[PDB]
RNA sequence: ACGGAAGGGCACCACCAGGAGUGGAGCCUGCGGCUUAAUUUGACUCAACACGGGGAAACUCACCAGGUCCAGACACAAUAAGGAUUGACAGAUUGAGAGCUCUUUCUUGAUUUUGUGGGUGGUGGUGCAUGGCCGUUCUUAGUUGGUGGAGUGAUUUGUCUGCUUAAUUGCGAUAACGAACGAGACCUUAACCUACUAAAUAGUGGUGCUAGCAUUUGCUGGUUAUCCACUUCUUAGAGGGACUAUCGGUUUCAAGCCGAUGGAAGUUUGAGGCAAUAACAGGUCUGUGAUGCCCUUAGACGUUCUGGGCCGCACGCGCGCUACACUGACGGAGCCAGCGAGUCUAACCUUGGCCGAGAGGUCUUGGUAAUCUUGUGAAACUCCGUCGUGCUGGGGAUAGAGCAUUGUAAUUAUUGCUCUUCAACGAGGAAUUCCUAGUAAGCGCAAGUCAUCAGCUUGCGUUGAUUACGUCCCUGCCCUUUGUACACAC
C-alpha cells in the first residue's frame, strides 16, 4: 500500500522517539517495513560579521542549524494508515505522509 | 545644513480653492412655469441625463465618463 | 511545496515575531515565553504568562482578539489556529518575568 | 497622482528590506529569512539558529 | 485625511465584523487585503480612531496591529446605525 | 603605574634558523589632499584605510540642480450645503499625457480648508547624554567575598618561598580556614570501529536479459520494477575507544618530565565555540517603531519623481591580483575533489537535442532536492609535441572596431566574446608582514553581497617544502622584590 514517513526535525532526541515508538507500532502488528533510513543530517550556516557597524577587528561569527531526516516505508491498510497518521506528533518535528 | 537661497523663482504659487462662486444649477425657467435646459448634457447610456457636459472652447469636456466625449456642436 | 530548509528558518521566523508580538502585547501579564506545536488539524500556541485572568480576559475576549490578530497577519485559516494559556511553573525562574516586574517599577517610580 | 511612486522595485537594494527594521543595507537573504545580519544576530537563538564551532 | 465615505464605512464595517485588524506598514500599496481600500486609508483612519481613544495598535515588526476598545464599538455601533447589542467579536 | 632596576616564566600579532613575501612595475580596491553644483559620511598606531558585510547606473542615497505630495493625528475657533472642499480633457507652461501652476469652464459634496495649540516624521546633530552589540586592554591567568589574624588607618593575609604546569594547574609549605568566578571540566567538529541498527534518496556481489574481445573456463561493460543476498566502502542514530596505557630512566623521589613499545590516535590527540573582575569618557544615534535633549516640521532636513555624483585626478599611503619565464608560455591528449545553493503563487539550479567560431540563443527535460543540475569529469597537475634565452610565442595594461547578454535605462566602456594595438616589469632601495604541519606556499571550486558586475570576504577541498622544538637580544605579556618628587599615572 506504499507509504513514505518523513520526518524533517531539528531535535534528534524527539526523532527518534517517534522513529522508535513507529516501528515497535509497526512491529506489534508486524508490518513489513524498510528500516529508518537517516539521510545525511543537513548544516544550514550563517556567516556574519560580529558588530553592527564596521570598525574593529574582523571576528566573524557562524550560525549553524542542522536538520536532521528520516524516512521509513511502510505496507500497511488504510486503518492503520489512518491511526499513524492520527498519532506519532510531538512540537519541533514535522512529518510527511505520501501514498506511491 | 548651512542655509536656503531659493534661487528658483520666489514661486509659492498654489492653486485655486474651486473658485467660490455663486449660487448654480441653473438649467433655467419660464416665467410660469416652463423649464428649458442650460449646458447640454452627454450622450452616454451611463449618464442618466443629469450630469451636465462643460463648454470651454471648442470642446465639451463630462462629468460621468469624466474626460471622453468629445465632438462639439 | 517548500524546500525543507526554508520551511524550518519560516517556522523559526513565525516563533520569533510571535514571541516579539507577545512580549510587546502582554508584558502587563507576566509573557514569560510561548510554544508552537503544529498539529494536523491545527497548530496551537501555548503561551506560558502568570496572570492568566488578564491574558483571558472576559469570556476569552482578549484571547479571541489574539487568535485573530494571529490568523489575519499570518494568512491562516478560521480554526486552523488556536491559542492557550497557562499559568506558568517556578515565576521565580524567568528572566524576562522579572526583568519585566523591573521595568514596571522603574516606571512607575521605585528605587 | 501616478508619479508618485513610478520608480520600479523589481530588483535591487530596494526591491527588498529586514522585515524587522526597515532597512536595505546588510541583508540576509539565505534561505528566504531576509533579515538584516544586526537583527539576525538578535533573533538567532529564537530561529533556531547557534553557534557550536 | 480625506477619503471616500465609503471606503470609511468599509474599514469600520470589517472592524466592528471582525474586531481587530491587521495593516502592513506599506504605503503606496493601494490594495489591502480582506478589504478593497487603500491600505494608506485604512492606516491613517484607524489613526485618527487611535486619537480619540477608541482603538488601540502595536507595530510589531511593520504591521500595525489594531484592536478596539468600549468606546470603540459603542462608536462604531452610533456610526454604523446598528441596533444595542447587534454582534462584538464577543462571541463565545 | 613606571624604571635605560633585579630575579623568574612566556608569545612567530616577538626574535632566532628559514620559507613565502609586501615595499619597486601595471592594474583593482579603500583613505587622504585637490578639484567640484555635489564629488554624502563615519572610522586615523597595534585596537582606521577589500572596514561600515560599503562589489553605489536608477532605487539603495544620506549630497547637488530642479519639480510634486502630505500620510500636519486629535481638540477648539472661524468659513461653510444660496455651498467647506476634491479632482479634470485640451492648450500655455514644464525634462515630463506632474492641472504642478495659469486660461476656460466642468466634477465632488462635510471626509475638508485657515488659524491656534498639540502631535507625526527625520541616514538631521550630540557615540562626550544613553541602551544594546561589538572591539580592545587581555588569548594572557587572573578576580572576589564570609569568618579569623596584622595594621590608628588607607590597606593587607588568604591569593604563598620553592618544584611543576598551557594554566593561583597541582605537589606542597603555611595566620589562616573554608568557598565562589575564571582556567579546566563542558559543547561542536575532524580522525578509529570489516562489532549493533538498518537503508533501490548510498553502494557492493550474484543470478536473469544483453553488447564486444576471446573463445577453454574468462575480461570489460550496460540493464528498472530481473529479482536474491549483504552492509567493507557511504549515511547517520545508540555506544565503545585514550586514561599519556605498559616498560625504562629522572626528580624532595611528590606533583610531574623524557625516551621507547603497542595503538587509529600519546604537542591539555588536532581545530574551534563558550569564556571572569575592573575598565576605555574605543566604535555605532547611517541596523533598530532602541532612545533623552536640541534643531527642523509644509516654497520641511519628511516623503516621492527626473537627471547627475558617491568612480570625479598634479600627487602621497594601505590591503591585494597579475607577472617579470624553460621548475617556463602555447597546442593536444590523459584526468582526479570537497564544503554547499536552488522555482508558488513563482519563475531558481539547469541536463539533453538543434543553431551559432565565440559569447550566447532556442525546443524540451529533471529537481521544493543523499534522488536533478552534479562523478559539480575544477584548476594546478601529469604524458606527448611547438618555442629556444631574444622585453621573445614571457607579460598583457593602454586603445580602435564589431557581436551578445542583464536590466525600464549602460553614454564617464555593467559584464561576456572576436580581431587588432602590445605599455611598463629584466626578482625590486630604506624599510616591513605572515608562518612551526597535512601547516606555509601554489591551485582552483561553492556560498555572501547579486537583475548584471570579483581582483574581496566566508568556507571547502587538491599538490605539498625548507627550517626551530630554542631564547628573552628587539617588540610586548605575566608574577615577585625593589626605587619613585608619577596618580589625566614616562
Ligand atoms: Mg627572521
Ligand atoms: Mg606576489
Ligand atoms: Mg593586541
Ligand atoms: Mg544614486
Ligand atoms: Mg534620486
Ligand atoms: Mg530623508
Ligand atoms: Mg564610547
Ligand atoms: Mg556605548
Ligand atoms: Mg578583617
Ligand atoms: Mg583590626
Ligand atoms: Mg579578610
Ligand atoms: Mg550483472
Ligand atoms: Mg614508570
Ligand atoms: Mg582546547
Ligand atoms: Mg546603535
Ligand atoms: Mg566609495
Ligand atoms: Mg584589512
Ligand atoms: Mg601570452
Ligand atoms: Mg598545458
Ligand atoms: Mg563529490
Ligand atoms: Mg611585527
Ligand atoms: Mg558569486
Ligand atoms: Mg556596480
Ligand atoms: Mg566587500
Ligand atoms: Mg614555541
Ligand atoms: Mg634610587
Ligand atoms: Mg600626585
Ligand atoms: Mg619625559
Ligand atoms: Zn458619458
Ligand atoms: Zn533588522
Amino acid at each position: 500500500i506504499k507509504i513514505r514517513i518523513t520526518l524533517t526535525s531539528t531535535k534528534v532526541k524527539q526523532l527518534e522517539n517517534v522513529s522508535s515508538n513507529i516501528v515497535k507500532n509497526a512491529e506489534q502488528h508486524n508490518l513489513v517495513k524498510k528500516g529508518p533510513v537517516r539521510l545525511p543530517t543537513k548544516v544550514l550556516k550563517i556567516s556574519t560579521r560580529k558588530t553592527p557597524n564596521g570598525e574593529g577587528s574582523k571576528t566573524w561569527e557562524t550560525y549553524e542549524m542542522r536538520i536532521h531526516k528520516r524516512y521509513i516505508d511502510l505496507e500497511a491498510p488504510v486503518q492503520i494508515v489512518k491511526r499513524i497518521t492520527q498519532i506519532t506528533i510531538e512540537p519541533g518535528v514535522d512529518v510527511e505522509v505520501v501514498v506511491a | 545644513r548651512k542655509k536656503k537661497v531659493y534661487t528658483t523663482p520666489k514661486k509659492i504659487k498654489h492653486k485655486h480653492k474651486a473658485v467660490k462662486l455663486a449660487v448654480l444649477s441653473y438649467y433655467k425657467v419660464d416665467a410660469e412655469g416652463k423649464v428649458t435646459k442650460l449646458r447640454r448634457e452627454c450622450s452616454n447610456p451611463t449618464c442618466g441625463a443629469g450630469v451636465f457636459l462643460a463648454n470651454h472652447k471648442d470642446r465639451l469636456y463630462c462629468g460621468k465618463c469624466h474626460s471622453v466625449y468629445k465632438v462639439n456642436a | 511545496l517548500i524546500s525543507k530548509k526554508r520551511k524550518l528558518v519560516a517556522d523559526g521566523v513565525f516563533y520569533a515575531e510571535l514571541n516579539e508580538f507577545f512580549t510587546r502585547e502582554l508584558a502587563e501579564e507576566g509573557y514569560s515565553g510561548v510554544e508552537v506545536r503544529v498539529t494536523p488539524t491545527k497548530t496551537e500556541v501555548i503561551i506560558r504568562a502568570t496572570r492568566t485572568q488578564d491574558v483571558l480576559g472576559e469570556n476569552g475576549r482578549r484571547i479571541n482578539e489574539l487568535t485573530l490578530l494571529v490568523q489575519k497577519r499570518f494568512k491562516y485559516a478560521p480554526g486552523t489556529i488556536v491559542l492557550y494559556a497557562e499559568r506558568v511553573q517556578d515565576r521565580g525562574l524567568s528572566a524576562v518575568a522579572q526583568a519585566e516586574s523591573m521595568k514596571f517599577k522603574l516606571l512607575n517610580g521605585l528605587a | 497622482e501616478n508619479v508618485w511612486f513610478s520608480h520600479p522595485r523589481r530588483y535591487g537594494k530596494g526591491s527588498r528590506q529586514c522585515r524587522v527594521c526597515s532597512s536595505h543595507t546588510g541583508l540576509i537573504r539565505k534561505y528566504g529569512l531576509n533579515i538584516c545580519r544586526q537583527c539576525f544576530r538578535e533573533k538567532a537563538n529564537d530561529i533556531g539558529f547557534n553557534k557550536f564551532r | 485625511m480625506l477619503m471616500p465615505k465609503e471606503d470609511r464605512n468599509k474599514i469600520h464595517q470589517y472592524l466592528f465584523q471582525e474586531g481587530v485588524v491587521v495593516a502592513k506598514k506599506d504605503f503606496n500599496q493601494a490594495k489591502h487585503e480582506e478589504i478593497d481600500t487603500k491600505n494608506l486609508y485604512v492606516i491613517k483612519a484607524l489613526q485618527s480612531l487611535t486619537s480619540k481613544g477608541y482603538v488601540k495598535t502595536q507595530f510589531s515588526w511593520q504591521y500595525y496591529y489594531y484592536t478596539l476598545t468600549e468606546e470603540g464599538v459603542e462608536y462604531l455601533r452610533e456610526y454604523l446605525n446598528l441596533p444595542e447589542h447587534i454582534v462584538p467579536g464577543t462571541y463565545i
